[PDB]
């Protein structure tokens, strides 16, 4: 029933998938052996959305894991709940990409794409009623940034009516781990803008900031970051798996969130988050939820919304709540901050309600906001790219396998055009 | 399923290979016999360096070459005699005697064929071969000649396979021989267009480090070999131990060498403290990463403060945490005495591995839960080339010692092209170092 | 002692991929056949009209 | 290569251990063992000091003895 | 998270460092071996020692100080001393050749071979701390190596950092008591250097402390140990508020915010009370009023100067013990009522008072008694010009016939530097003159 299949690639994508599948499995009450041990009816009517049924009464996730090196999947198989994934789904190369976007998009990914395309076609054809595809990947690593975009292009050429999501990890210039981030990041964005139906950006700097300031915990880790991001994924599609006061599908969110076809890059947020010491003080109410949800520092993107104007916003609530307070609070927050909302799109907030809360909570909020404040990410990325590119540094690695500087220049020009157009609507007035 | 092949030529190469293979064996828990540690009791990591013989013992994927038999005789008589395969310790009959021409044109060509046969016999076994490591004292005739010959032969036999050269250039003022400028320049002319990555291993800096830190006022070659082996292990741990952020051998030529002509780096290791005060300081990640960038801690006798930085690759092994690493990176960037080149906004590559550094019995270093190994490409390395150039021209002004090479099959002009290649390298470095 | 124990006599006379199939697929009872599912039921003069309509979504197979 | 450990000291948790965590209320990044961890490791780390100290002094004796004989 | 960095240079600097560091050791309860016997402290939390020591994770605590010398006798004595396990093995930098009381040797010939090592060690120490409050420096001005290295380090630090506060506890030669014969020359050169490179200078001449220990401690044969103990007690009283809780805390930044009206005139003189031996301590009352009265007599002063000959610009008082704010204010009121002490006209309010609760500690084998009240004094007054005038007279007398200048010109230092030093010091007395004039 309007189900979705999962695609994950790269070491980062595999690590995100390992936690997201754990979260969804625990929310649906499924053991790592694949046997149900839940307690409520609601955990099973819509179980076909994420799980396929095999003989013997067990469930298997409908995910496909890819990489150019075998270590990452041979490692995730050792993690908890690693038994769920089907060995036929794993696809790996024997070489790896080495953070070369050209290598992972032209030479090795080109020959590897056949098997993963075959399996994704089989998986899509098997399910009765498609809803869409979701991808999780990092733009800083060569294998992800190349292979994922190439697969996006290939599968978009085959399924033009299906909806597509990308959860993209954009490399920040503060917490920088490799020296070739600008090149593959720009080349990834150039291909992403043409094909991705929705793109949703996550920054490790923002994750560290929120973990350090809101959680106030001593030692963060990639596990904690994956925990936050997995909660973010579960929030958007909860109401697709459970009933509620107002159902809202991915297509509904897409219709109500993107005014123009080329403006589909979102910043998201999850509420509530509280420290261990402060969890016993705060009272979970709708005002607290919305005030934390519109907080600038709660955002999982380093971009600051108050530097720009919201094109539109969407909020998904989880738990048993009455619509009066939701609507009144959203009206009040729209009225009290009239400066930060562009005026020619009146009533630019969408709300949706699901009555099944996350296990252990009563009320939760997942927020997706299309704002013009994201332009600074692309501005700094393009600045670093042009500074490192004017001297033709780190270039022959990309040019040694069929790539030329014309593609680089075209990508830079396209990205700058996107930035200029995206800021054009910021100053538009009626 | 990933392997690397080790090549050790020259007396220094042999004397450092022995030290590094003691360390690898201790790391993987093998006894000198080559088996499991007796009958007191298999994670499958040894495949990176060792290969299972089919029944019990392990044979390393390394080859030793020499023209003078001596060191081969002692290694075949010592305690590791049963460990190595009897027919991979290639020994010649007459040494080149500090003559580059002898080892490049006269007597090494009869041994290079057997060496290539053995290299093929080791390579065909491997299936996911990452590449080759080569060790050679550059200031020696046979070492330089065979190192060259093997480099150009491998470059055409294999092609795209990666090779890493850990060469030991002569010190600015301390040297054992009197003719090493000639063969060092010729060897550099050879390796410039054939080696993917080259690393400085000058001996003066290591002597100074041992004197200042280990408090050893009478150190010998063994300590230097132990330090170099520690560098090797810190570099190659990532392939055989689990880590939060892994770096392969292929993830060096894509991050550390901005242009193909520029592939010479210099290294540093931290912490380097004698055990008598080693843990009377907390050895935190911040202080170890500051000591790593300290100019007095360079593995080569070069001062980075005289030039800019293009690339820095650091591998942390032990109890490091990414937040602490990033916090240290921020402080290093904010520090004013270290400046990066303009066209490189971010220049740090970072790798994390969980296996702690080891201590070797009879060693000098203390076994610590945290360590960092740094390899940097910076403009300051032109000074050593300049001083070697001056030393070479001082010799060549009166054509001294030239007969010893002319009479060995190589003609008069080869010095000219080597000098021109050095000049071109200096041109390239000082052209890159200028801001836009 | 991981693969050193191999020998030709033991190697070839050992079925590896076509031995007994894994469980949870054995689950059919051999004698139970057609004409026997229903024609061998029992049959009875007065049927039972009790039919239950549970308020749960029917499982789909 | 592999990532079998989330952090270096603690391994992954048992499936029984992760009972909830669908909602973000427990993170295990709060540690709750930081001071104990440091205090525990530092003591054994001193022990490595003193053990190396015996080795140093023993080899020091062994390096005077031969010259004492030579005189 | 608040730290200071200590610099000791010269033999006098090392000997003062020994006393101040043993005092800090006993105050914070750390053991001489460096391993704490462990406890839950009595003031300002358990982070107090962080002000002076640094944690290695567990075990020995490394003091935040650096020792410099060129003659290895005192450094070797410290290295073989009872604190051999306390100090870091290679932060005690020692040379080979002494400057031999010649400022030129220590400022132009052999200073550079050690200043770089000092700078590197300062780098390593400064990278440890996070909230560095400032630097303190200790040196003897009448000694060649101490003076030259102090001048060079101040000049180099002024460009290495700039805005960070530096305090200097200098010890001038006494008006008639001196050991060397050429100390006026290098004293004049050192002041000519440090006038432009020191935020706060404290005068600590030796004849006055001799008179103090003679009159008060009833000791007819004191030695430098007693003087160093008094200096250490002064330092501890000055810096106690940084680590011990009190009603009115005073940071290091609230000295160059209350004591130096203009950047030029930053030389101050410090007094202490009570200074009494145990046997006669059985008599008096030890009240705040009488201790603050005792802090004001020129006979109690540790600088050989007479404030009755000039006006006071500024006053800083640091009380410690069981003092009461109302009692302190009453004492200030009585002092202002008193006529024999006159303030300058343009400074209607001239007192900065701080209160700390921890009473002072007594070192075993010492000479002071255990007291429940103490007050420390840092005053800036116009009377300080007389010492400068006296050194002017002595230097003029010795330079009238150009004696000893052959050496000073022989190590590369030029002939003329004496003239500009004379002009600078003369401008200094002149400035201190028109500062005190009434409008
Ligand atoms: N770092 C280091 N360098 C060494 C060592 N042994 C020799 N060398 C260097 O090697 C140079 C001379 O070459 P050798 O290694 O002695 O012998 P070779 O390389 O085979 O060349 P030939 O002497 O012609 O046989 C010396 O100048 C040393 O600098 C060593 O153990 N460690
Ligand atoms: N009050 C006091 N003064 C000291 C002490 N030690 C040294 N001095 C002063 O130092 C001056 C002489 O310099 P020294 O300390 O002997 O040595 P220096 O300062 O390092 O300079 P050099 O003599 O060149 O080595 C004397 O005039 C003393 O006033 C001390 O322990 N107490
Ligand atoms: N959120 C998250 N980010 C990660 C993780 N591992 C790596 N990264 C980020 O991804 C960047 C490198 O990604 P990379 O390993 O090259 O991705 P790949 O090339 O697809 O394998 C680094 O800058 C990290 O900040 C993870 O487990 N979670
Ligand atoms: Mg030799
Ligand atoms: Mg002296």
């Amino acid at each position: 029933m309007r189900e979705i299949v999962h695609i994950q690639g790269g070491q980062c994508g595999n690590q995100i998938g390992a936690k997201f599948w754990e979260v969804i499995s625990d929310e649906h009450g499924i053991d790592p052996t694949g046997t149900y041990h839940g307690d409520s009816d609601l955990q099973l009517e819509r179980i076909n959305v994420y799980y396929n049924e095999a003989t013997g009464g067990r469930y298997v996730p409908r995910a496909i894991l890819m990489d150019l090196e075998p270590g990452t999947m041979d490692s995730v198989r050792a993690g908890p709940f690693g038994q769920l994934f089907r060995p036929d789904n794993f696809v790996f190369g024997q070489t790896g990409a080495g953070n070369n976007w050209a290598k992972g998009h032209y030479t090795e990914g080109a020959e590897l794409i056949d098997s993963v395309l075959d399996v994704v076609r089989k998986e899509a054809e098997g399910c009765d009623c498609l809803q869409g595809f979701q991808i999780t990947h990092s733009l800083g690593g060569g294998t992800g940034s190349g292979m994922g975009t190439l697969l996006i292009s290939k599968v978009r050429e085959e399924y033009p009516d299906r909806i597509m999501e990308t959860f993209s990890v954009v490399p920040s210039p503060k917490v920088s781990d490799t020296v070739v981030e600008p090149y593959n990041a720009t080349l990834s964005v150039h291909q992403l803008v043409e094909n991705a139906d929705e793109c949703m950006v996550i920054d490790n700097e923002a994750l560290y900031d929120i973990c350090f300031r809101t959680l106030k915990l001593t030692t963060p880790t990639y596990g904690d970051l994956n925990h936050l991001v997995s909660a973010a994924m579960s929030g958007v599609t909860c109401c697709l798996r459970f009933p509620g006061q107002l159902n809202s599908d991915l297509r509904k969110l897409a219709v109500n969130l993107i005014p123009f076809p080329r403006l589909h890059f979102f910043m998201i947020g999850f509420a509530p988050l509280t420290s261990r010491g402060s969890q016993q003080y705060r009272a979970l109410t709708v005002p607290e939820l919305t005030q934390q949800m519109f907080d600038a520092k709660n955002m999982m993107c380093a971009a600051d919304p108050r530097h720009g104007r919201y094109l539109t916003a969407s909020a998904l609530f989880r738990g048993r709540m009455s619509t009066k307070e939701v609507d009144e609070q959203m009206l009040n927050v729209q009225n009290k901050n009239s400066s930060y909302f562009v005026e020619w799109i009146p009533n630019n907030i969408k709300s949706s309600i699901c009555d099944i809360p996350p296990k252990g909570l009563k009320m939760a909020v997942t927020f997706v906001g299309n704002s013009t404040a994201i332009q600074e990410m692309f501005k700094r990325v393009a600045e670093q790219f042009t500074a490192m590119f004017r001297r033709k540094a780190f270039l022959h690695w990309y040019t040694g396998e069929g790539m030329d500087e014309m593609e680089f220049t075209e990508a830079e020009s396209n990205m700058n055009d996107l930035v200029s157009e995206y800021q054009q609507y910021q100053d538009a007035t009626a | 399923m990933r392997e690397v092949i080790s090549i050790h030529v020259g007396q220094g190469g042999i004397q450092v290979g022995n030290a590094c293979w003691e360390l690898f064996c201790l790391e993987h828990g093998i006894q000198p016999d080559g088996q499991m540690p007796s009958d007191k009791t298999g994670d499958d990591a040894f495949n990176t360096f060792f290969s299972e013989t089919g029944a019990g013992k392990h044979v390393p994927r390394a080859v030793f070459l020499d023209l003078e038999p001596t060191v081969i005789d002692e290694v075949r008589t010592g305690t590791y005699r049963q460990l190595f395969h009897p027919e991979q310790l290639i020994s010649g009959k007459e040494d080149a005697a500090n003559n580059f021409a002898r080892g490049h044109y006269t007597i090494g060509k009869e041994i290079v064929d057997l060496c290539l046969d053995r290299i093929r016999k080791l390579a065909d076994n491997c299936t996911g071969l990452q590449g080759f490591l080569v060790f050679n004292s550059v200031g020696g005739g046979t070492g330089s000649g065979l190192g060259s010959l093997l480099l150009e032969r491998l470059s055409v036999d294999y092609g795209k396979k990666s090779k890493l050269g850990f060469t030991i250039y002569p010190s600015p003022q301390v040297s054992t021989a009197v003719v090493e400028p000639y063969n060092s320049i010729l060897s550099t002319h050879s390796l410039l267009e054939h080696t993917d990555v080259a690393v400085m291993l000058d001996n003066e800096a290591i002597y100074d480090i041992c004197r200042r830190n280990l408090d050893i006022e009478r150190p010998t070659y063994t300590n230097l070999n132990r330090l170099i082996a520690q560098v090797i292990s810190s570099l190659t741990a990532s392939l055989r131990f689990d880590g939060a952020l892994n770096v392969d051998i292929t993830e060096f030529q894509t991050n550390l060498v901005p242009y193909p002509r520029i592939h010479f780096m210099l290294s540093s290791y931290a912490p380097i403290i004698s055990a008598e005060k080693a843990y009377h300081e907390q050895l935190s990640v911040a202080e170890i990463t500051n000591s790593a960038f300290e100019p007095a801690n360079m593995m080569a006798k070069c001062d980075p403060r005289h030039g800019k930085y293009m690339a820095c690759s650091m591998m942390y092994r032990g109890d490091v945490v990414p937040k602490d690493v990033n916090a240290s990176i921020a402080t290093i960037k904010t520090k004013r005495t270290i400046q990066f080149v303009d066209w490189c906004p971010t220049g740090f590559k970072v790798g994390i591995n969980y296996q702690p550094p080891t201590v070797v019995p009879g060693g000098d270093l203390a076994k610590v839960m945290r360590a960092v190994c740094m390899i940097s490409n910076s403009t300051a390395i032109a000074e050593v080339f300049s001083r070697l150039d001056h030393k070479f021209d001082l010799m060549y002004a009166k054509r001294a010692f030239v007969h010893w090479y002319v009479g060995e099959g190589m003609e008069e002009g080869e010095f000219s092209e080597a000098r021109e290649d050095l000049a071109a390298l200096e041109k390239d470095y000082e052209e890159v170092g200028i801001e836009t | 002692s991981k693969k050193t124990i191999l020998s030709g006599f033991m190697k070839n006379n050992s079925i590896v991929g076509f031995k007994e199939c894994l469980d949870s697929q054995l689950q059919l009872k051999d004698s139970k056949s057609e004409y026997n599912d229903k024609f061998q039921s029992k049959n009875r003069i007065h049927r039972d009209t009790s039919i239950f309509h549970i308020r749960n979504k029917s499982q789909i197979i | 290569m592999k990532r079998v450990k989330e952090s270096y000291f603690r391994e992954h948790s048992d499936w029984s251990d992760i009972n909830g965590c669908s909602g973000a209320k427990e993170f295990e990044g709060e540690d709750l063992a930081y001071d104990a961890r440091i205090k525990y490791q530092k003591e054994t780390q001193k022990q490595w000091i003193e053990q190396q100290i015996r080795e140093k002094k023993m080899r020091e004796e062994a390096e005077r003895n031969e010259e004492r004989a030579y005189a």
